[PDB]
């Protein structure tokens, strides 16, 4: 994945 | 006044989730980054896949156009930044120096410039022509979310979890200004007006807000949307109404008025959320790009 794609 | 925004295009190919997507100064292009790891380049005005850019080992969380419609930079879970001529497809640099992924990214108007953040909580200043990192600023303490420059370069803003927004002099390295919120949500997105005197500010509390940051006031509120969980990109939109942009993290694109803050759009179509839109520097054209569910960019027109 990506961080920018991953929920917080 | 309200914008009539319609479909025209579905661009797929991405195999996971698109974090970015970003028009070219010069209006010709569009960019997408995944957390497939790739880049790809599609036409702006027929939706017509260019090309695909690769390299990076890990995904990436986004890419930035130069000025001249030329270079990209990337921002990547593997820690680095990578500089591509787009015309080739190479890598000219990797930009090496965050210890943790890299989020966000922009060049300065001038282009010689990059400014990086990162889960590291730094935001690094790299010359574009060696690569070498000039500047690491111990920015925030949290992942920094988003960095961008004004219009002439000498200003730097960025966002973090930490519940901060920062204006830096690039020169100087210096934080000219902290803007807090009481409440301090973490702020997911930040960027500077066309003209640099305001920033647009998102914080995971489904708010965007526009601040005068040289009188440090918020201005205006904008909400209906949801944003709890994703850094969304918001814009400003200019080549026809004044409009604020966003996703939202119920799988539709959010049109408000500027002035009135007043919804006055939204566009049906994603199947998961929309990470992010791009606006058309010329054309009232809108790119939107949406996570694992969707996986696709979709491009759309308005009159106005």
């Amino acid at each position: 994945g990506s961080a920018r794609a991953r929920p917080s | 006044v309200k914008p009539n925004y319609a479909l025209k295009f579905t661009l797929a190919g991405h195999t996971k989730a698109v974090s970015s997507v970003k028009f070219s100064p010069n209006g010709e292009w569009l960019a997408s980054s995944s957390a497939d790891k790739l880049i790809k380049i599609w036409g702006a005005y027929d939706g017509k896949f260019e090309k695909t850019i690769s390299g990076h080992k890990l995904g990436i969380s986004d890419v930035a156009w130069s000025s001249d419609s030329n270079l990209l930079v990337s921002a990547s879970d593997d820690k680095t930044l990578k500089i591509w001529d787009v015309s080739s497809g190479k890598c000219l640099k990797t930009l090496k120096g965050h210890s943790n992924y890299v989020f966000c990214c922009n060049f300065n108007p001038q282009s010689n410039l990059i400014v990086s953040g990162s889960f590291d909580e730094s935001v690094r200043i790299w010359d574009v022509k060696t690569g070498k990192c000039l500047k690491t600023l111990p920015a925030h303490s949290d992942p920094v979310s988003a960095v961008h420059f004004n219009r002439d370069g000498s200003l730097i803003v960025s966002s973090s979890f930490d519940g901060l927004c920062r204006i830096w002099d690039t020169a100087s390295g210096q934080c000219l200004k902290t803007l807090i919120d009481d409440d301090n949500p973490p702020v997911s997105f930040v960027k500077f007006s066309p003209n640099g005197k305001y920033i647009l500010a998102a914080t995971l509390d489904n708010t965007l807000k526009l601040w005068d940051y040289s009188k440090g006031k918020c201005l205006k509120t904008y909400t209906g949307h949801k944003n709890e969980k994703y850094c969304i990109f918001a814009n400003f939109s200019v080549t026809g109404g004044k409009w604020i942009v966003s996703g939202s993290e119920d799988n539709l694109v959010y049109i408000w008025n500027l002035q009135t803050k007043e919804i006055v759009q939204k566009l049906q179509g994603h199947t998961d959320v929309v990470i992010s839109t791009a606006c058309h520097p010329t054309e009232n054209i809108i790119a939107s790009a949406a996570l694992e569910n969707d996986k696709t960019i979709k491009l759309w027109k308005s009159d106005c």
